[PDB]
């Protein structure tokens, strides 16, 4: 609802964070990473998944969607 | 499976000019762009964008002692359940068949060009 | 064509040459002095070197990654191929 | 890329044939008379870009040129509902509607004089082609414009498009009818020398054979040029069938023509079409139906002494064909041994199974085009040579030739054409010999 | 700051050209004959402040002057519906309607006589212009007011605005017709010499080839001056299209001039306009303009002269796809349709533009072609030959001796001929691959 993850005792599984075709793709990716390292890589995500405390039953994709929702809630 | 052959003919006209070159000129970004342009020009433009995203190019082996018509190969990125519906042995068999077909097509296009 | 470091260095050399040539040309109004004559010779040499390295680098860049802009620009640049000569 | 073909229908006969063929092709592609593609044809798989130029309004402006030396035909075509289909910028009609007056010399003179306009329209069309395959010219050699202008056009097109293919529907004069122009033999000789030297294929359309076939198969009493043009339209749509229907193998006309004319000088092949009518033939049934010499649309002299052998035979059959029955029927036909081939090599018997155009409705479940190369046409060449020789030996119609620049000096151009035709006929007899390998 | 251009309409031909171009500009910017901006041009994207002054009543007053040595033309200009569009204070017409009688000497004398008036008008316009780049003079180098007024005005303007650009639209007379004034060749020579000495560029608009185009492509049997004027107005609107449409790059004419004349002497260009016919891909438009029959400039086609397009530019106005432009470049370059100067790479420029929103186009793609082709050296040789022929007979040199330009001698004509010869020689050196070293 708000991105609020209160962990005063760190009780959560979410931690507050911050083949030629393949060869061509790898070369393009290296060039793109070189481009991005310079002036890209913007402000890192305020949250992260504390997978050390992750629930063995919670799906990872579900956690990713929940992280997106929480980050969006915080950003909004 | 080398079906619609107008794209094959257009790609032959585009690549044989480049398949005369050796394998040391392995810059297939132009090849992928040529694939996209052929799709946009030949009657394969109606092919689904997902079908084009399944389509790919991968040169089988490196052989500068062989022109582009002997080291150039294609690739078919299958997705999800469809990829699980394409065995590696089946992939190898299809690759061998496509290689034979491409060799025959190269012979035929060579005859037409001659 | 931003991320290339060699592109950055070549652009630095070319831009310094362009700025220096513009400064020498605009500052001089009559006959160029011995500094101006050396500048004219150096500018001819630098422009030729920049053009040749540009042809080679454009070929290499169009070869390296997915950039048809380089190919189109080279097609426009080599129109009479005297620059390509 | 795509392989476009531009069709030029020249003169009265060529223009009328072009109009009829345009109607046939438009019906095959499902095109309205206003140039509007039908909603049912909006999902067609035909590579329309090759032969019809889809305008920005999706209007297929045919890559077709209408040429007429008499402004009457041009006016009639622009008066038809198909006037809007073709680009008016591609419509060239001479203000001097006098034509050549059935004289090749005047035809070539006018063709070279309008080479300005002719080449301008040619460039206007060619600059609009992406990877055009070639050009097709449909015209009648009996007209003066058709003969002399055809010669001039052959040379001038081998210049303006030296790298582009040259196919022609050379409407050959009726080999059975007495030509009203004795020098029409000389005009035809000039046009034929031009065909052999600057035209890539002489598709001789025998009007005598056309009349015979029309009166025989369609039961046409006093057939008008309308029905002949309809049959021509059918044949042309059959030739464009591979362009209309995208296929998988031998999709380029390079392969078909390579299977058709291995000999450079032997650039001429004969054709026939089915169904030709105003009983669904099976593979073998339709084969025998085309195999009937009464089904031949070419009046090649029936010289049994000339061992006319179908050096080539091609069945471009569109419709329901069973591949296993195809193998069986091919075996049966080879057992029938009903055809003769050039002894210098094996017999060319080509079979292509095609899918029909969804925009074209077919009364026959299977329609086939039979293209063959046989030495019997050399008899028709000998007949034409004899008629020309009789005109030369009589110095017939040489007054207007001397009034024309081509024969104002001499008819040595006619002599060279006759020598070239004699060389071609001799090569044809050498081909009738298995020794053509060394001919 | 806007770059104001002062439009000079000089002589009968120049005044007609100015009036027609003003009408074309008013239509393109939606300006009524009284100068009032049309409602459809209330949202016009043309930067009207550049070559016109928009009024406090939104009436476009082009920064143009219609000047005539004879009151007939001046009265007709103020009698046209477009009279109320222009500012009367900038219009100077000589009350002495004698003109120069197709004489550059008399025209220069009259220009010097009204140098106060002409220079004052120039200064008033510059003070009324924020960042006026220069003036464009559309007139003929052979008429009475035209030739001599152009020479004298070129001197006076090179004196008044040394740091401003000088543009002259030399409406060249038909070179195929025997001029009634043999000393009109001398007048043309004097105007050309003045252009070479005190003007930075003269755009030769060949009336002979313009009429040839009007007769051939426009089917104007005996094409009228009205027809040539309408074509000129269309070409002028094409030349001002980049001003009528606010652009993003190459929005300054400095680059246009620099690419037009890499050599300050080699400042003459040949023009083409499209559509040029009686009433679109980049490659198709290129080939259509490449049809040499679409050129309305009578530059001598000397087969001995290695004429090459030293500059080639296509100002394409209308719908062109950028990818289509790239493919067009590929196709045209493969065709090698243009011969460029051998001393360096070929200049083939493409400027995609949008039509002024107040201008409806019957043709989706229209173009302006600017080609600096060494075939003009033959036209220079023809002009030099005509000047030498008129001088050789000394015909009507008595009237020149009555005129100050030839009262002492015809040294001004000789200097003009020498300047033309020097230009033709530099052009031949340009046709030579030594042009880089020429």
């Amino acid at each position: 609802l708000h991105g609020l993850l209160l962990d005063q005792h760190e009780e959560f599984f979410i931690k507050q964070g911050p083949g030629l075709t393949g060869k061509q793709l790898r070369e393009l990716q290296d060039l793109r990473l070189i481009e991005e390292e310079n002036m890209l890589a913007p402000s890192l995500k305020q949250f992260s998944l504390r997978v050390e405390i992750l629930p063995s039953y919670i799906p990872v994709r579900v956690a990713e969607k929940i992280l997106f929702v929480g980050e969006s809630v915080q950003m909004f | 499976l080398l079906g619609q052959g107008d794209f094959i003919r257009h790609l032959m006209d585009l690549l044989k000019p480049e398949l005369v070159r050796p394998a040391t000129t392995l810059y297939q970004h132009n090849l992928t762009g040529i694939l996209e342009t052929a799709v946009r020009a030949t009657n394969a433009q109606f092919d689904s964008p997902e079908i084009l995203k399944r389509l790919d190019v991968r040169l089988l082996e490196v052989s500068p002692g062989d022109t582009g018509w002997d080291v150039f190969s294609l690739d078919y990125h299958v997705d999800g359940p469809i990829a699980t519906v394409f065995t590696r042995e089946c992939m190898s068999h299809y690759l061998r068949a496509f290689n034979f077909l491409w060799r025959a097509k190269r012979v035929e296009y060579i005859l037409t060009d001659i | 064509f931003i991320l290339l470091k060699p592109v950055f260095h070549c652009l630095n050399e070319i831009l310094d040459l362009c700025h220096s040539f513009c400064s020498l040309v605009s500052q001089n109004l009559g006959p160029l002095d011995e500094r101006g004559a050396a500048q004219l010779s150096i500018l001819v040499k630098g422009f030729s070197r920049q053009s040749s390295l540009l042809f080679k680098i454009l070929s290499s860049v169009r070869n390296h990654q997915i950039n048809s802009d380089l190919a189109q620009l080279l097609l426009r640049l080599d129109y009479n191929k005297y620059y390509t000569q | 890329m795509p392989r476009e073909i531009i069709t030029l229908q020249l003169g009265q006969c060529g223009n009328q044939i072009g109009f009829e063929f345009w109607k046939q092709l438009c019906a095959e592609h499902g095109i309205s008379p206003e140039g509007i593609v039908e909603e049912f044809a909006t999902e067609g798989t035909d590579r329309k870009d090759v032969f019809f130029y889809q305008a920005d309004d999706e209007h297929y402006i045919p890559r077709a040129v209408l040429l007429d030396l008499e402004p009457r035909v041009i006016h009639s075509i622009l008066n038809s509902p198909y006037a809007k289909l073709y680009n008016p910028e591609n419509i060239y009609l001479s203000e001097h509607g006098g034509g050549a007056g059935n004289n090749w010399a005047s035809g070539f003179s006018q063709g070279e004089k309008i080479h300005e306009d002719i080449f301008d329209i040619i460039d206007r069309e060619a600059d609009g082609s992406d990877s055009l395959e070639g050009f097709v010219l449909c015209h009648s050699i009996a007209g003066g414009t058709g003969s002399g202008l055809g010669s001039y056009l052959l040379e001038r097109l081998n210049d303006r498009y030296p790298k582009k293919l040259v196919q022609t529907y050379s409407v050959f004069p009726n080999q059975d009818e007495m030509s009203d122009v004795v020098v029409q033999p000389y005009n035809s000789l000039l046009t034929l020398k031009r065909l052999t030297q600057n035209a890539d294929c002489v598709v001789v359309l025998d009007n005598t054979a056309l009349n015979r076939i029309a009166t025989d198969r369609l039961h046409i009493q006093n057939p008008s040029f309308s029905q002949i043009n309809q049959l021509v339209s059918t044949i042309m749509s059959a030739s464009t069938t591979t362009l209309r229907y995208p296929g998988y193998m031998n999709n380029d006309l390079i392969g078909l023509i390579a299977s058709l004319i291995p000999t450079p000088r032997l650039h001429f092949l004969m054709t026939g079409y089915t169904p030709l009518t105003t009983r669904k033939t099976t593979v073998l049934d339709v084969m025998r139906r085309l195999l009937q010499p009464k089904n031949v649309m070419v009046s090649t002299g029936r010289d049994r002494q000339t061992n006319h052998c179908y050096i080539a035979i091609l069945n471009i059959i569109q419709g329901e064909v069973d591949p296993t029955q195809v193998h069986k029927s091919l075996q049966r036909i080879r057992e029938r041994k009903l055809a003769n081939f050039i002894p210098w090599g094996p017999a060319s018997i080509q079979v292509a199974l095609s899918r029909k155009s969804p925009y074209l409705p077919s009364a026959h479940r299977v329609s086939g085009l039979m293209m063959a190369n046989h030495t019997s046409i050399s008899s028709l060449f000998e007949s034409s040579c004899q008629q020309y020789d009789k005109l030369r030996k009589r110095e017939a119609f040489l007054e207007q030739f001397r009034k024309e620049d081509i024969f104002k000096e001499n008819f040595d151009e006619l002599d060279r054409s006759r020598e070239v035709v004699q060389e071609l006929i001799d090569e044809y007899h050498a081909a009738t010999r298995p020794d053509y390998i060394s001919w």
